[PDB]
RNA sequence: AACAGAUACUGACACAGUCCCUUU
RNA sequence: GUGUAGUAUCUGUU
C-alpha cells in the first residue's frame, strides 16, 4: 500500500488541501535547505552585513508563523 | 561535447574547527571542516607555524562535526553529519596518513531535509553514547562501546521522536557516570498554526528539555521541560562530576544564564556593552561561539561577541550550589565561526570571513587593571583597547 | 444476504468471490446487525468442518473492517464466537483468531471490552479462563499496554476469590509470551504487579507468579537485571522450601534470570543453584528432567561459569544420570539432551564430549545411534575437527561408517552427519577414502531401491572432499557406474543418481570426465520428457552445466532437438525448472548463431497459456542480452507486426525484460524502439500501454546519468496522459513510469506537469494530481526547493521568498 | 513481494541484524521479486529479529538459508532507506492452499 | 517561441560568481576558468581525443565503483544534485586514484587493461597541457 | 442504472505444505 | 490441472 508510506511523511497533500498551509511547508522546507547548505548561508550573510550567527537565529524564529496568520 | 573539470585551489573556508588527539601521541591537532574538504592541521610546538597533513576530499554538505574517546582511551574518533542520510565514525591512521571508516548506519533519505537528522551531533563527554537530531520531530540515540578485541561497536539506534517541534541547540549534559543526558532548545509551534488572530504566534517561549538514556532499559525518555524568558541561540556545557557542577549556560540576546535540574534557582548576568558605541540602541546583542579550557587545577569558558570581544566566564559556586557568574573582558579578535584552545597555550581563531590566525596566551587576565562584572553587582560598561592577553604568532 | 451468506459457503470460486465482494459493498450499507444475527449462529452450528468456518471469519474480517462504529452492542457476541479459537492446534487458526480479537478492539471502545470481559473473568474453566487470559493478551498488545495498566493492578489484588489474581498473573505471563520484546520500557510495573503474587502463600498464586517472572525474563533477555531486585530473596527462599511443581517453577525461573547478571552474581548464584540442580538430576518425572536440562545450559551458556569448574561439578554426574536410552522415547526431552550437550560442548571443548560419546556411538540400540549422530554432527558443524587427536578421529571414523553399514529405515540423520564428519575432517580423511567408496557402492548395489538413492546423496556429498584429496580415479569409476545406472524406473532413486552425476561432473572437470559428454548428453535427451520433479530438476540443471562449459562436444542437430525438448519442459508447474529452462535457452543460443533458437521462441508466442508466454519473453530477452542486441532486435520488431494481441503484448514484454537487464548499453537503442512505443501507447487497448509503461520505467532506469533526456521527453509526453485510469495494474504500470522518468530526467519536469491540476475544481483529479506530487516530493525535495513556481502574495499573507531575490 | 496487495511491511527503523532468504526466496529482491544486480544488504528492526524469528526469511518466513540484498534499480530509487522490509501479514493465497489441501 | 537546449550540466556544489574563459599558462590551450564563493578556484577543459574520452569515463565509472565517498554519499547522486549531470567528468574522483591503496591499484588498471604508471602518466598529461 | 449469464485478459502470483511458543 | 487477487468485452430480465 502507498498511500500508508506517503502519510507519515510531512510535507504530503491530499484533495482536501488549501494553499496556505502548501506554502508554509515550502517556506519551513526552503529555511531549513538555507541552514542546510554553507555557501547560500555565506550569500545570505554578505547581502547583508550580518554574521552568520544572527542569520541563523533570524532564520529559526521565522519557522514559526511564516507567511502571516491563517483564515 | 565533454568537459573534463579540474581544480587548481580548493576552498579555504573553515565552518568546523573541532580539536583533540587523533594521532595518539601527546600532541594535539585540530580538524577543520571546509564546505566539502575535510583537512587536518598540526601547529608546530616550537615556532607557532601551521602545518597541513590531510586534505581529504568527501564528496559532500558537512553539516556536523564532533569529537569523542571512549573512556579509559587515548585516541580520540571523529564523528560526520552530513547530507546523506548516514552517520560515520572516522579515525587517523598516522602510519598510513589516511582516514579509515570505522562503522556507518543508515537512517533515511539523502538531501538537507526537515525532518532527516544530521543538523545536530551532541555526544557524551565519558564516551557512552551519541546522538544525531533534527531540526523537526526526529532525534536518534546510538550507544557506543568496546569489544573484547580493543575494537569500537553501535548498537540499534533509539528513537525520541517528538511531533510539532523545533530544535534550536543539542548539547550533552556531564553527569558523572550516571545515566546519560542531552539537553535541547526545543519549541512548539502546534497551536500557533490554528489561531487566525495570531495572538498564539506570540506567548509561545522556548523550553529547555532533558533526555535522559536509561541504559537499563534501553530507551529513552524526556523529563524535565521549563519555560524560559528569552530566546536562547546556543548551549555550553558545564564540566560537572568530580569536577565543578552539572548544568547547561543558555545564551540569549543581552544575557547569560545557568541553569539545572532538580533544585536549583537561575542566575542571570547582562553581557557588558562597550563604552561609547556609535550602533543604534534598538539592536540587541547576542554571543556566537564559545569555547572550554577546563583543567585540573581550574577551568574557565571563552566567549565571542558580535562585535569582537572576547570576554572570559568563570563560575562562583558553593561546595555543590553555584552562586554567581563572573564576566571579564579577555580581548578583542577578528569574528570567527569557531574558536579552539590547545594545551602549551595556543589559541586558533578561524574567521568566518578572510584570514585565520594562531595567538599564544601569556597572561590569563586576572586581577589585572580592567574591573571584573558580577551578576551578585545590581547595564555595565568596558573600554576596548589593543592586545594585552594575546600575541599573533601565525597567520594563515 | 443468506443468499450471499450460503454462496460462499459453498460454490464455485468465481461465485464465491462475487459472492463476497456483494456481501461486502452492499451489505456495509444494508446493515450490521442483520449481518451478525444471520452470520454468528452459523460459526457457533456444531458438527462443522472448517471450510464453512475460515469462510464465514473471513466475511466477518471484511465486514468488521469496513464497519467499525456500529459493532459496539455486538462485541459480547463476538468474543463469544470467537474466543475458542484462540486455543486451537493450527497455526493458521491462531492467527486468524489474533487478527480478528485486534481489528475488533482498534474498531471498539477499550471500555466497552472491559467491561464485557469483566464478568467472564471470576471461572474456574480450563477453557473459559485461558481463553480470557489470551483474549486480554491480544487486546492489550493492541491499544498500548499502559491504557490497561490499572485494571490489571486492580484486579490482581482482588479479594474476591484467589483466582481473580491467578488470571491477572496469568494475563501477566500471556502479555509477556505474546507482545515480546515490546514491553521493556513497561516492565517495572508489571514486575511490582506480579512479585505480591510470587511472596504469597497459595502454591497456584505461587507458580503462576513464577511462570510469569519466567517469562517477563525472557521478554527481556539482554537487558533489565536492575528491575528484577524485589524477587530475588523471594526465589532463593522458594527454592529450597518448595517440593513439585513449585520447585520446578522456581528453578525456570531461576534459571531465565541467570544469564542477565553479571559475572559475580552469575558464579555465586549458579553454584547456589547447581547445589539443587545435581540433587534434581535424578527427579524421576520428565518434565522436572527437562526443566533442569534448560536450566543447566543457560547457566553454561553464561560468562560467569567457568570450563573448569563446570568440568569439575557438572559433567560427571550429568553424564551418570542422563545418557541412557529410557528417554528416547519423548521428543522433548531428545531435542533438551541434544541442544544441552551441543552447548556444554561449545563451553569446555568439542574433544571433552566426543571422547566420552565415541565409544557408545556404536551401541547396539538404534534410537541412542540417533541421539550420538544427531549430537556429534552439531558439535562438528560448530567446533570443527582441529580438537580431535589420532585415535580420537580414528574411532569416530570406524563409528561412523559401522553406523552408517547398518541402516534400519530411511534416516537423513545418519547421511547429514556422515556428510558434516567428512566435509570437517577434510584432508585428514584421505587414508579412509577406499573402505567408504567400497561401502558405498555396495549399499549402491540393488536391494530394493531404497538405499541406492542415500548413497548417491551421500556421493554428492563426498564428492568435493575426494576432490580436495586427490583421489579423481575412484569417482571417475563411481561416475561411469551411475551411467550405466541411468535406465532404472524408480523416479526418486533416478533423481538422486542424476543429481549424484551432476556433482561429479561439477567436482571434475569435463575436459577429462570418464564417461565422455558425446555419450552423456544423448543419454541424458530422452529423461526430459519424465513428468517427475524430482528428475526434472537434476536433468535440466545437467543439461544446462552441459551446455554451459560442455557445448563443444556437442552437434547442431543434437541441439535443436534439445532445444525443442526445452519448448515442451517450458510447461512445468515449478518456476525452478522454468529459470533452468531459461537459462538452457540462453547457453544454448550462446554456442550457437541466435536465429534458429530465435524463429522457434517467436513462434511459441502462442501457445494460450499466460505463464508459458511469459517465459518465452525471459527467454527472448535472455538470449537478445546473452548475444548482441541489434542481431535480434530487427527480428522482435518484424515479428510485431502479427495481428494477434498476444504476440504483441510479448514483443513488449520481451523489450521491457531485454532493458532490465542492460542497463548501460541501451541508449544505442531507444532510437529503434521509440516509433512502436509511441504506437504501443496509444488509445486502443490497455495491456498494450501497461506493458509500454513498463518498457518506459525500466528504459528511463537503465539511461539514468547518461544524458538521454531528449527522447525521454518525448516518451513522457506520450505516457502522461494515461494517469486518469481506474484498472490498479496500468495504474501502478503508469506510476512506476512517471518514478522513473523522474529519477531520470529530473524533478523540474515533472512538477512543471503536475503544477497545473493540483487546485482542479473537480475532486476526481485534484487526489490523482496529489499523489503524483507526493511521489514527486518524497524523493528529493531539497531540489524542489530551488524548482518552485513565484507567487503572488495576497493581501494579509506574505508568500514571496525575498532572501533569494538578494544580489550582490 | 509486489504481487499481492494484501501483504503489509513492518517498515520500522531499521537496526544492526540483517536479513535472511530461505531457498525458493533466493536471489530475489525484497521489494520488487528482480534477479538482477543485487547492491546493498538487507536490515531489520529489533522486534522481527527476536526470539523464534530469529533467521528466518524476510518473505515468506521459512527458515533461512542465504543473506538478503536490494536490486540496483531500487538503489538508485533510494526505495533501500525505508526501514525494514519485512512482511508481517500471513496472505490469502497461502491460508486459503492450505485449506484447501487439508480439505 | 523559440526555445534553447541545454547541453550540459554539473553540480559544483559551491556558489559561482564569476566565469570566464582564457589561457592561463603560455604555449597551452584556453579553458573556462571560474571560481566560487567559498575561495575555490576550478577549470574546465575539453578532450582532445575520443578515445581519451572513453578512457576517462570508463575510469571515473570504475572508480565510483569501488572507491566511494568517505561520508557516505552517492557520487553520481551528488553531482546530480538539481539537474541530472550532463556531459562532464569529475576530474577530482578521476585523480582520487594516486593516492589509493596497491592491491586496489592494481586491480583496478587492470581493469583498465594499463599499469598503474600508464594511468597515473595519463591523468597527469591532460593537468599539465591545460594547466 | 440495478439483477443475472457468457467469453476473453493481467500479476517471472502460487502447488503435503507444517506451523517455528501449544500451555499446565 | 487447480486456487489467490484483479480487468476488459458481449448477452438476457427489470
Ligand atoms: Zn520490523
Ligand atoms: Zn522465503
Ligand atoms: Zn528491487
Amino acid at each position: 500500500q502507498l498511500e500508508h508510506l506517503q502519510s507519515k511523511y510531512i510535507g504530503t497533500g491530499h484533495a482536501d488541501t488549501t494553499k496556505w498551509e502548501w506554502l508554509v511547508n515550502q517556506h519551513r522546507d526552503s529555511y531549513c535547505s538555507y541552514m542546510g547548505h554553507f555557501d547560500l548561508l555565506n550569500y545570505f550573510a554578505i547581502a547583508e552585513n550580518e554574521s552568520k550567527a544572527r542569520v541563523r537565529f533570524n532564520l529559526m524564529e521565522k519557522m514559526l508563523q511564516p507567511c502571516g496568520p491563517p483564515a | 561535447m565533454f568537459l573534463y573539470n579540474l581544480t587548481l585551489q580548493r576552498a579555504t573556508g573553515i565552518s568546523f574547527a573541532i580539536h583533540g588527539n587523533f594521532s595518539g601521541t601527546k600532541q594535539q591537532e585540530i580538524v577543520v571542516s571546509r564546505g566539502k574538504i575535510l583537512e587536518l592541521l598540526r601547529p608546530d610546538p616550537n615556532t607557532g607555524k601551521v602545518h597541513t597533513l590531510l586534505t581529504v576530499e568527501v564528496f559532500g554538505v558537512i553539516r556536523s562535526l564532533m569529537a569523542f574517546r571512549l573512556t579509559g582511551g587515548t585516541k580520540d574518533y571523529i564523528v560526520v553529519g552530513s547530507d546523506s542520510g548516514r552517520i560515520v565514525i572516522l579515525e587517523y591512521q598516522p602510519s598510513k596518513n589516511m582516514f579509515e571508516k570505522i562503522h556507518q548506519e543508515t537512517f533515511g533519505k539523502s538531501g538537507c531535509r526537515r525532518i532527516v537528522p544530521g543538523q545536530f551531533l551532541a555526544v557524551d563527554p565519558k564516551g557512552r553514547a551519541v546522538m544525531i537530531s533534527a531540526i523537526e520531530k526526529q532525534k536518534l540515540v546510538y550507544i557506543l562501546n568496546r569489544d573484547a578485541a580493543a575494537r569500537l561497536t553501535i548498537s540499534s539506534p533509539l528513537e525520541a521522536h517528538k511531533a510539532n517541534t523545533l530544535v534550536y541547540h543539542v548539547v550533552g549534559v556531564d553527569v558523572g557516570f550516571e545515566n546519560p543526558m542531552f539537553a535541547c532548545l526545543e519549541m512548539d509551534y502546534e497551536e500557533a498554526d490554528n489561531d487566525p488572530t495570531g495572538e498564539a504566534a506570540a506567548n509561545t517561549q522556548q523550553t529547555l528539555t532533558f533526555y535522559e538514556l536509561d541504559l537499563g532499559l534501553n530507551h529513552v525518555v524526556r523529563k524535565y521541560s521549563e519555560p524560559l524568558e528569552e530566546h536562547g541561540n546556543f548551549l555550553i556545557t558545564v564540566p560537572g562530576g568530580s569536577d565543578g557542577p552539572s548544568g547547561v549556560l543558555i545564551c540569549s540576546e543581552n544575557y547569560i544564564t545557568y541553569k539545572n535540574f532538580g533544585d536549583q534557582p537561575d542566575i542571570r548576568c547582562p553581557i557588558p556593552r562597550r563604552r561609547n558605541d556609535l550602533d543604534d540602541p534598538e539592536r540587541g546583542m547576542i554571543f556566537v561561539c564559545s569555547a572550554t579550557h577546563k583543567t585540573k587545577s581550574m577551568f574557565f569558558f571563552l566567549a565571542q561577541t558580535e562585535q569582537g570581544d572576547i570576554f572570559k566566564i568563570t563560575l562562583e559556586t558553593d561546595e555543590d550550589m553555584v552562586t554567581e557568574i563572573r564576566l571579564k573582558y579577555f580581548d578583542t579578535v577578528p569574528v570567527a565561526a569557531a574558536m579552539c584552545v590547545l594545551k602549551t597555550g595556543f589559541l586558533f581563531v578561524a574567521s568566518e570571513f578572510g584570514n585565520h590566525y594562531l595567538y599564544q596566551i601569556a597572561h590569563l587576565g586576572d586581577d589585572d587593571e580592567e574591573p571584573e562584572f558580577s551578576s551578585a553587582m545590581p547595564t555595565f560598561f568596558f573600554q576596548p583597547r589593543p592586545l594585552k592577553n594575546l600575541v599573533l604568532v601565525d597567520e594563515l | 444476504i443468506m443468499k450471499l451468506l450460503l454462496k460462499i459457503k459453498n460454490g464455485t470460486p468465481p461465485m464465491r468471490k462475487a459472492a463476497l465482494r456483494q456481501i461486502t459493498d452492499k451489505a456495509r450499507e444494508f446493515g450490521a446487525g442483520p449481518l451478525f444475527n444471520q452470520i454468528l449462529p452459523l460459526l457457533m452450528s456444531p458438527t462443522l468442518e472448517d471450510q464453512e468456518r475460515h469462510l464465514l471469519v473471513k466475511v466477518i474480517d471484511r465486514i468488521l473492517y469496513k464497519l467499525d462504529d456500529l459493532v459496539r452492542p455486538y462485541v459480547h457476541k463476538i468474543l463469544v464466537v470467537i474466543e475458542p479459537l484462540l486455543i486451537d492446534e493450527d497455526y493458521y487458526a491462531r492467527v486468524e483468531g489474533r487478527e480478528i480479537i485486534s481489528n475488533l478492539a482498534k474498531a471498539a471502545g477499550l471500555a466497552t471490552m472491559i467491561s464485557t470481559m469483566r464478568p467472564d473473568i471470576d471461572n474456574m474453566d480450563e477453557y473459559v479462563h485461558n481463553t480470557t487470559a489470551r483474549a486480554f493478551a491480544v487486546v492489550a498488545s493492541a491499544l498500548g499496554i499502559p491504557s490497561l495498566l490499572p485494571f490489571l493492578k486492580a484486579v490482581c489484588k482482588s479479594k474476591k476469590s484467589w483466582q481473580a489474581r491467578h488470571t491477572g498473573i496469568k494475563i501477566v505471563q500471556q502479555i509477556a509470551i505474546l507482545m515480546g520484546c515490546a514491553i521493556l520500557p513497561h516492565l517495572r510495573s508489571l514486575v511490582e504487579i506480579i512479585e505480591h503474587g510470587l511472596v504469597d502463600e497459595q502454591q497456584k498464586v505461587r507458580t503462576i507468579s513464577a511462570l510469569a517472572i519466567a517469562a517477563l525474563a525472557e521478554a527481556a533477555t539482554p537487558y533489565g537485571i536492575e528491575s528484577f531486585d524485589s524477587v530475588l530473596k523471594p526465589l532463593w527462599k522458594g527454592i529450597r522450601q518448595h517440593r513439585g511443581k513449585g520447585l520446578a517453577a522456581f528453578l525456570k525461573a531461576i534459571g531465565y534470570l541467570i544469564p542477565l547478571m553479571d559475572a559475580e552474581y552469575a558464579n555465586y548464584y549458579t553454584r547456589e543453584v547447581m547445589l539443587i540442580l545435581i540433587r534434581e538430576f535424578q527427579s524421576p518425572d520428565e518434565e522436572m528432567k527437562k526443566i533442569v536440562l534448560k536450566v543447566v545450559k543457560q547457566c553454561c551458556g553464561t560468562d560467569g561459569v567457568e570450563a573448569n569448574y563446570i568440568k569439575t561439578e557438572i559433567l560427571p554426574p550429568f553424564f551418570k544420570h542422563f545418557w541412557q536410552h529410557r528417554m528416547a522415547l519423548d521428543r522433548r526431552n531428545y531435542r533438551q539432551l541434544v541442544d544441552t550437550t551441543v552447548e556444554l560442548a561449545n563451553k569446555v571443548g568439542a574433544a571433552e564430549i566426543i571422547s566420552r560419546i565415541v565409544d557408545d556411538l556404536k551401541d547396539e540400540a538404534e534410537q541412542y545411534r540417533k541421539m550420538v549422530m544427531e549430537t556429534i554432527e552439531k558439535i562438528m558443524g560448530n567446533l570443527g575437527a582441529a580438537d580431535i587427536d589420532h585415535k580420537l578421529e580414528e574411532q569416530l571414523i570406524d563409528g561412523i561408517l559401522y553406523a552408517f553399514q547398518e541402516q534400519t529405515t530411511e534416516d537423513s540423520v545418519m547421511l547429514n552427519g556422515f556428510g558434516t564428519v567428512v566435509n570437517a575432517l577434510g584432508k585428514r580423511v584421505k587414508p579412509y577414502l577406499p573402505q567408504i567408496c567400497g561401502t558405498v557402492l555396495w549399499r549402491l548395489n540393488n536391494k530394493s531401491a531404497k538405499v541406492r538413492q542415500q548413497a548417491a546423496d551421500l556421493i554428492s556429498r563426498t564428492a568435493v572432499v575426494m576432490k580436495t584429496c586427490q583421489e579423481e580415479k575412484l569417482m571417475g569409476h563411481l561416475g561411469v557406474v551411475l551411467y550405466e545406472y541411468l535406465g532404472e524406473e524408480y523416479p526418486e532413486v533416478l533423481g538422486s543418481i542424476l543429481g549424484a552425476l551432476k556433482a561429479i561432473v561439477n567436482v571434475i572437470g569435463m575436459h577429462k570426465m570418464t564417461p565422455p559428454i558425446k555419450d552423456l548428453l544423448p543419454r541424458l535427451t530422452p529423461i526430459l520428457k519424465n513428468r517427475h520433479e524430482k528428475v526434472q530438476e537434476n536433468c535440466i540443471d545437467l543439461v544446462g552445466r552441459i551446455a554451459d562449459r560442455g557445448a563443444e562436444y556437442v552437434s547442431a542437430r543434437e541441439w535443436m532437438r534439445i532445444c525443442f525438448e526445452l519448448l515442451e519442459l517450458l510447461k512445468a508447474h515449478k518456476k525452478a525448472i522454468r529459470r533452468a529452462t531459461v537459462n538452457t535457452f540462453g547457453y544454448i543460443a550462446k554456442a550457437i548463431g541466435p536465429h534458429d533458437v530465435l524463429a522457434t521462441l517467436l513462434n511459441n508466442l502462442k501457445v494460450q497459456e499466460r505463464q508459458n508466454r511469459v517465459c518465452t519473453t525471459v527467454a527472448i530477452a535472455i538470449v537478445a542480452e546473452t548475444c548482441s542486441p541489434f542481431t535480434v532486435l530487427p527480428a522482435l520488431m518484424n515479428e510485431y507486426r502479427v495481428p494477434e494481441l498476444n504476440v504483441q503484448n510479448g514483443v513488449l514484454k520481451s523489450l521491457s525484460f531485454l532493458f532490465e537487464y542492460i542497463g548501460e548499453m541501451g541508449k544505442d537503442y531507444i532510437y529503434a524502439v521509440t516509433p512502436l512505443l509511441e504506437d504501443a501507447l496509444m488509445d486502443r487497448d490497455l495491456v498494450h500501454r501497461q506493458t509500454a509503461s513498463a518498457v518506459v520505467q525500466h528504459m528511463s532506469l537503465g539511461v539514468y546519468g547518461f544524458g538521454c533526456e531528449d527522447s525521454l521527453n518525448h516518451l513522457l509526453n506520450y505516457v502522461w496522459p494515461n494517469v486518469f485510469e481506474t484498472s490498479p495494474h496500468v495504474i501502478q504500470a503508469v506510476m512506476g513510469a512517471l518514478e522513473g522518468l523522474r529519477v531520470a530526467i529530473g524533478p523540474c519536469r515533472m512538477l512543471q506537469y503536475c503544477l497545473q491540476g493540483l487546485f482542479h475544481p473537480a475532486r476526481k483529479v485534484r487526489d490523482v494530481y496529489w499523489k503524483i506530487y507526493n511521489s514527486i516530493y518524497i524523493g528529493s525535495q531539497d531540489a524542489l526547493i530551488a524548482h518552485y513556481p513565484r507567487i503572488y502574495n495576497d493581501d494579509k499573507n506574505t508568500y514571496i521568498r525575498y532572501e533569494l531575490d538578494y544580489i550582490l | 513481494a509486489k504481487h499481492h496487495p494484501d501483504l503489509i511491511f513492518c517498515r520500522k527503523q531499521a537496526g544492526v541484524a540483517i536479513g535472511r532468504l530461505c531457498e525458493k526466496c533466493d536471489g530475489k529482491c525484497v521489494i520488487c521479486d528482480s534477479y538482477v544486480r543485487p547492491c546493498t544488504l538487507v536490515r531489520i528492526c529489533d522486534e522481527c529479529n527476536y526470539g523464534s524469528y530469529q533467521g528466518r526469511c524476510v518473505i515468506c518466513g521459512g527458515p533461512g538459508v542465504s543473506d538478503a540484498y536490494y536490486c540496483k534499480e531500487c538503489t538508485i530509487q533510494e526505495k533501500d532507506r525505508d526501514g525494514c522490509p519485512k512482511i508481517v501479514n500471513l496472505g490469502s493465497s497461502k491460508t486459503d492452499l492450505f485449506y484447501e489441501r487439508k480439505k | 517561441s523559440q526555445k534553447a537546449e541545454v547541453i550540459m550540466n554539473y553540480h559544483v556544489g559551491e556558489t559561482v560568481l564569476s566565469l570566464q574563459k582564457t589561457t592561463l599558462i603560455p604555449g597551452g590551450s584556453e579553458s573556462l576558468v571560474y571560481t566560487t564563493l567559498s575561495g575555490g578556484i576550478g577549470i574546465l577543459v575539453p578532450f582532445t581525443s575520443h578515445e581519451d574520452h572513453d578512457f576517462f569515463q570508463h575510469v571515473e565509472m570504475h572508480l565510483r565503483s569501488e572507491h566511494p565517498p568517505l561520508c557516505g554519499r552517492d557520487h553520481l547522486s551528488f553531482r546530480s544534485y538539481y539537474f541530472p549531470v550532463k556531459n562532464v567528468i569529475d576530474g577530482d574522483l578521476c585523480e582520487q586514484f594516486n593516492s589509493m591503496e596497491p592491491n586496489k591499484q592494481k586491480n583496478v588498471s587492470e581493469e583498465l587493461d594499463r599499469t598503474p604508471p600508464e594511468v597515473s602518466k595519463k591523468l597527469e598529461d591532460i593537468r599539465t597541457r591545460y594547466a
